[PDB]
């Protein structure tokens, strides 16, 4: 796998989200940022290879990506209901999460 | 010991009407899992209508029921509730209802591991109708100590479903209950028989139990051959 | 709207064959699919989940692959019980999920003739103005077959109608039923009611008959 495209996937979408006019294009950029979650919580980051996937470290970067995938859906419902602004903050919150977890 | 879920509530209901689906959980709590209404047209595929989170209370509905249907959930009883309203006839279906775990964790990637037995919505102008149920008696000339085929014939009922079973359940080898008919004056039937040993016929009896739930139907025949 | 491209839409296969069904997304669900198993009549059941991971009580024969957006599952040795519809799935997200089309799997098997047998209308039907006169076939591949009714030797049409049974889940055969609705004053103008079957494995058709009264 790659983990790098997955970050694109997230980084771009939700930046589409911040310019969105309508919550189709919310609901549409949150729907690829989710799959995009899903399969970087599978890959293991260059630093800790040597490392086992049982250890605290990868056990902790699975984490930021539960965090991470609640919030998406925290943004989902409320772009479901039609709600743009709120889901556009809603989605600040994957600001935050993604700030977190560059290691 | 097992985890289950009983759908409730389906039946006949008129064009335009509505009908209260119940989805009863047991083996776990409601407010532990999301439910979800997955329905199935006669013949057609699998079509995903609605779901409800019981410990938040956000849900969502397919685009073709949106607006009609409304989804709720009782914590106490352990029940959720589909209510269904301005129904069409292409509404006419098997409700299923089935839990999906949570995010995080193992329980959201096992996705539906537990449905239930479906129940069946019918729209339709026509009213509620009983079967009545006719022996298929085995030929008087039937071999000497060889195979005998015997059944009975549910007739003129109205909505489906019709359950059989032979002696209360004690007889099931070599039984086949057909799939139903819809006849031209809109009525269904159907058939069920079974093969026995000719031995048999005159040293045990053979009852079929009819249930025709949608009219509270009943009934008990005994076949016995002709003379 | 993410949408599951599901083939074949059928299939028949020989007990011990290696049967593929395919699921193609829309876009990407990572691997949030999963595939199911409906008998005719019943719930579906829960195969595989993940795309891959085996569902506690499915037996290994079951398996299931993911390649980018493409979805396999596969059963390695076909066995009777498996006749089925067959669905996948994605659940990417509680509010978007969407089935494929549906595989139905049938199973092929050497011929077998059914057994027929007649039945005449009961003196209670009658008393009410209707005449059923109902001929079995019983357990016989594959399913395709010809009834025919003659009353009095006249040959019947538009009258009657077909059931079938599903495959047994153990022998892989089917189950006919085949009823000619008369009425009252129709069944007592004639003598002779027959049902005439022609199958694939008797050698030649077979008639079962009675005389009204
Ligand atoms: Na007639």
């Amino acid at each position: 796998a790659d983990l790098e495209d997955n970050w694109e996937t997230l980084n771009d979408n939700l930046k589409v989200i911040e310019k969105a006019d309508n919550a189709a294009q919310v609901k549409d950029a949150l729907t690829k940022m989710r799959a995009a979650a899903l399969d970087a919580q599978k890959a293991t980051p260059p630093k800790l290879e040597d490392k086992s996937p049982d250890s605290p470290e990868m056990k902790d970067f699975r984490h930021g990506f539960d965090i991470l995938v609640g919030q998406i859906d925290d943004a989902l419902k409320l772009a479901n209901e039609g709600k743009v602004k709120e889901a556009q903050a809603a989605a600040e919150q994957l600001k935050t999460t993604r700030n977190a977890y560059i290691q | 010991s097992e985890v289950q879920l009983v759908e409730s509530g389906g039946g006949l209901v008129q064009p335009g009407g509505s009908l209260r689906l119940s989805c009863a959980a047991s083996g776990f709590n409601v407010v532990d899992f999301s439910l979800h209404w997955v329905r199935q047209a006669p013949g057609k595929g699998l079509e995903w209508v609605a779901y409800i989170s019981s410990s938040s209370g956000s849900t969502s509905y397919a685009d073709s029921v949106k607006g009609r249907f409304t989804i709720s959930a009782d914590t106490s009883k352990n029940t959720a509730y589909l209510q269904m309203n301005s129904l069409r006839a292409e509404d006419t279906a098997v409700y299923y209802c089935a839990r999906w775990g949570y995010w995080p964790g193992e329980p959201w990637w096992k996705a539906f591991d537990y449905w239930g037995q479906g129940t069946l919505v019918t729209v339709s102008s026509a009213s509620t109708k009983g079967p009545s149920v006719f022996p298929l008696a085995p030929s008087s000339k039937s071999t000497s100590g060889g195979t005998a085929a015997l059944g009975c014939l549910v007739k003129d009922y109205f909505p489906e479903p019709v359950t059989v079973s032979w002696n209360s359940g004690a007889l099931t080898s070599g039984v086949h209950t057909f799939p139903a008919v819809l006849q031209s004056s809109g009525l269904y039937s159907l058939s069920s028989v079974v093969t026995v040993p000719s031995s048999s016929l005159g040293t045990q009896t053979y009852i079929c139990n009819v249930n025709h739930k949608p009219s509270n139907t009943k009934v008990d025949k005994k076949v016995e051959p002709k003379s | 709207d993410i949408q599951m491209t599901q083939s074949p839409s059928s299939l028949s296969a020989s007990v011990g064959d290696r049967v593929t069904i395919t699921c193609r997304a829309s876009q990407s669900v990572s691997s949030a699919v999963a595939w199911y198993q409906q008998k005719p009549g019943k719930a579906p059941k829960l195969l595989i989940y993940s795309a891959s991971s085996l569902y506690s009580g499915v037996p290994s024969r079951f398996s299931g692959s993911r390649s980018g957006t493409d979805f396999t599952l596969t059963i390695s040795s076909l066995q009777p019980e498996d006749f089925a519809t067959y669905y996948c799935q994605q659940y990417l997200y509680y509010s978007l999920v969407t089935f494929g089309q549906g595989t139905k799997v049938e199973i092929k098997r050497t011929v077998a003739a059914p057994s027929v047998f007649i039945f005449p209308p009961s003196d209670s039907q009658l008393k009410s103005g209707t005449a059923s006169v109902v001929c079995l076939l019983n357990n016989f591949y594959p399913r395709e077959a010809k009834v025919q009714w003659k009353v009095d030797n006249a040959l019947q049409s538009g009258n009657s109608q077909e059931s079938v049974t599903e495959q047994d889940s153990k022998d892989s055969t089917y189950s006919l039923s085949s009823t000619l609705t008369l009425s009252k004053a129709d069944y007592e103008k004639h003598k002779v009611y027959a049902c005439e079957v022609t199958h694939q494995g008797l050698s030649s058709p077979v008639t079962k008959s009675f005389n009204r009264g």
